[PDB]
């Protein structure tokens, strides 16, 4: 249960919410998104 | 119960006595539709239950693994191989008696003496 | 202003399993009086069953409150699904069953 | 006990992926009154057909 | 009675047709054009649109920064086409709303003039619902009448 | 009691049906017969 | 995945024994209130009685269910559309988005995520749920039926 | 190679296990043996 852990839920967990985004608008607008990777383990 | 639905509303059709001809008809409480009363009965209310006691009853009953066993014959086919288990009325108070059935034609027969 | 082409354009949607549809995305038809078969195009030789011999209040249209160009194609004649040559077909199945990944 | 261990499970994905190219009909598609004794298949507390 | 090892001293010691061609459908005409399956619950036979009634109409009836949720475009995009399909006359109507449960493996084959066909893609389908066929509605009338 | 079948019924002078379901509960409800309220299983015993 | 949600449908089951006004609603999340069954089937689509009892009684057969169902749906009879539905679930909970072109959008979509959050999250997919829904009906009748 | 499957509880109410295989497995004494059931089963 930690051998399962440590492989895969840990990613899942990075994979669902990667991704965050913030628009600025101008006077054309601009949009800051940043988004993650796959998990790197020591 | 055993009661029609409406055609092109395909809902209940629900009493409604005919005063005129002095007698009941069953309408589409949605639409038109409306029809005579073919059994004088309306309504029941039926306490007591001896249905359903064979449920799940079917021609692949056999196939259960673990139905016990014993060996009397089809009271038709005389065909002495057949499997039992219990009222499935699973209601409290129910009684003991044993529900077989034949393993030639699936012939239900209970265990019961007093009334078949 | 719905627009009726056909209404009546016989056609038979079909189901299929994943690989064909995804090779979809020609072949000639062995009717065999009713032991349907198609000779597909080169690449297997699916037959046809009859998912559903009569089909109806189902019918094809298209388009191009906001209405939109939108015409009547034609009533689905008879719904098929597939028989999918066979044992490769079996093999990639079970073999499709064997998915993985990082 | 001595002799247990504990499902980790997996994803469901390729089990309901056979049912489908196996005859489970779709729920959608189904029709009782007509098919009445279909055998109900669950997987995880979900009824898909 | 008892407890014995060494075994492996032991165990190791021990030891008529008609064909009917296809054709995959020109692709040019599937860019420009957009099609989809209609079905009907009249539980009428076939309930024809021909001879439903008549005219037919089926349509669809400077600050600071912020943060945006994330959806794929096709969710957006199918979201924002939530305006359910009508159809009409002016005198029955029908209205149905997405199904999202088989249309992923359908592909037609269409009875052309020859007993060829071709192979259809599908890319939608939708359930028409007849409505207001007895026309009964009492939207908050039946509503502030329903606590008695 | 000569009878084989213990039936009884009874009549009255929009749908009278509902009431009669609303009548035939308390009949079968609250009507006791005989014997005292709240109490049931008159158990001998020596 | 997805927020972990603990979202508990209950189907409970009003009436004491014998009596009348055996009603059955159920308690979705952020509703006031719990609702009359068949205001639910129509709120997934399901207006005609008889297509109703297809998703609960799974037989032609046992009326017994049908019966202690019957109540239960003139509960409904009052509603006969699904927007009325959808709109009556809307005049339900939560009030804030007063427009009603976009409260009764809000009934459908809490539906879509907040409800069985299994099967399916997504549009389309309510007709399944309004089986597996017709299912859990079906038991409680089945077992206060003592089956 | 299907030799031995692994069962849960839910799984159990499906099936009817043996105790002993040679005890039961096939149709077919000391006082002070505890005594065991039949292989009706
Ligand atoms: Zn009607
Ligand atoms: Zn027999």
């Amino acid at each position: 249960s930690f051998n399962q852990f440590v492989d895969y839920t840990l990613q899942d967990i990075i994979c669902e919410d990667s991704t965050l985004i913030l628009e600025q608008l101008a006077q054309i607008s601009r949009k800051y998104e940043i988004s993650f990777g796959k998990i790197y383990v020591t | 119960t055993t009661f029609r639905f409406c055609r092109d509303c395909n809902n209940m059709l629900y009493p409604r006595e005919d005063k005129e001809n002095n007698r009941l008809l069953f309408e589409c409480r949605t639409c038109s539709y409306v029809e005579e009363a073919g059994s004088p009965l309306v309504y029941r209310h039926e306490l007591i239950t001896n249905i359903g006691e064979t449920a799940g009853v079917v021609q692949d009953i056999g196939s259960d693994p673990t139905l016990p066993r014993s060996d009397r014959e089809c009271p038709k086919c005389h065909s002495r191989e057949n499997v039992f288990f219990q009222s499935q009325q699973r209601r409290k108070d129910t009684s003991m008696v044993l529900f077989f059935v034949c393993l030639s034609c699936s012939h239900i027969f209970t265990s019961d003496q007093k009334n078949k | 202003d719905l627009d009726l082409e056909r209404s009546n354009r016989q056609v038979w949607l079909v189901r299929l399993p994943m690989f064909l549809a995804e090779k979809w995305r020609l072949g000639k038809i062995r009717i065999n009086k009713s032991k349907i078969t198609l000779l597909l195009n080169e690449p297997h030789e699916y037959d046809l069953e009859l998912t559903k011999k009569v089909v109806e209040n189902e019918y094809v249209f298209t388009e191009q409150t906001i209405p939109k160009k939108t015409a009547i194609v034609g009533t689905v004649c008879h719904e098929c699904q597939v028989m999918p040559y066979h044992k490769i077909v079996e093999q990639r199945r079970n073999i499709v069953k064997l998915n993985n990944k990082e | 006990s001595l002799m247990s261990c504990i499902s980790v499970g997996t994803d469901p994905m390729p089990i309901i992926t056979f049912l489908s190219e196996w005859g489970m009909e779709p729920l959608e598609d189904y029709v009782p009154h007509q098919s009445p004794d279909a055998t109900r298949v669950f997987v995880n507390g979900v009824w898909h057909g | 009675f008892i407890k014995r090892d060494r075994m492996r001293r032991n165990f190791l010691r021990m030891r008529e047709y008609n064909e009917f061609p296809l054709r995959a459908i020109p692709k040019e005409d599937l860019e420009n054009m957009r099609t989809h399956l209609l079905k009907f619950q009249s539980k009428k036979k076939i309930n024809p649109v021909t001879d439903f009634h008549l005219p037919v109409r089926l349509h669809r009836k400077r600050k600071t920064r912020q943060l945006k949720v994330l959806d794929e475009n096709a969710k957006k995009l199918r979201f924002e086409e939530f305006y359910p399909w009508v159809m009409e006359d002016f005198y029955n109507t029908w209205v149905g709303s997405y199904e999202a449960g088989n249309s992923d493996s359908y592909v037609l084959l269409s009875v052309e003039d020859d007993g060829s066909f071709t192979m259809i893609p599908a890319d939608k389908v939708y359930k028409f619902t007849a409505r207001n066929k007895y026309a009964t509605l009492t939207i908050d009338e039946a509503e502030k009448r329903m606590d008695k | 009691d000569n009878d084989e079948k213990l039936i009884i019924r009874c009549r009255v002078v929009a749908e009278e049906d509902h009431m009669l379901k609303k009548i035939e509960n308390t009949m079968l409800e609250n009507i006791t017969l005989r014997g005292v309220e709240n109490i049931e299983r008159v158990v001998m015993m020596k | 995945k997805g927020s972990r949600f603990i979202s508990t449908l209950q189907v409970k089951l009003y009436g004491r024994e014998g009596s009348s006004a055996r009603t059955i609603k159920a308690t979705l999340p952020y509703i006031k209130q719990d609702i009359p069954i068949v205001i639910i089937f129509r709120a997934l689509g399901i207006i005609p009685d008889g297509e109703i009892l297809e998703h609960i009684c799974y037989d032609v057969n046992d009326w017994q269910m049908l019966e202690m169902l019957k109540p239960c749906v003139e509960d409904g009879f009052v509603i006969q559309d699904r927007e009325t539905a959808l709109d009556f679930i809307g005049r339900r909970g939560t009030a804030l988005g007063i427009k009603k072109e976009k409260r009764i959008q809000y009934a459908k979509d809490i539906l879509q995520k907040e409800f069985l959050p299994h099967i399916t999250q997504l549009e389309g997919f309510e007709s399944r749920k309004a089986f597996f829904l017709g299912y859990m009906i079906n038991r409680l009748l089945l077992c206060a039926l003592d089956r | 190679e299907g030799l031995v499957e692994y069962i849960d509880a839910e799984e159990e109410e499906s099936i009817l296990i043996a105790m002993q295989p040679e005890d039961l497995e096939p149709a077919e004494v000391d006082p002070a043996k505890r005594i065991r059931v039949s292989h009706h089963a």
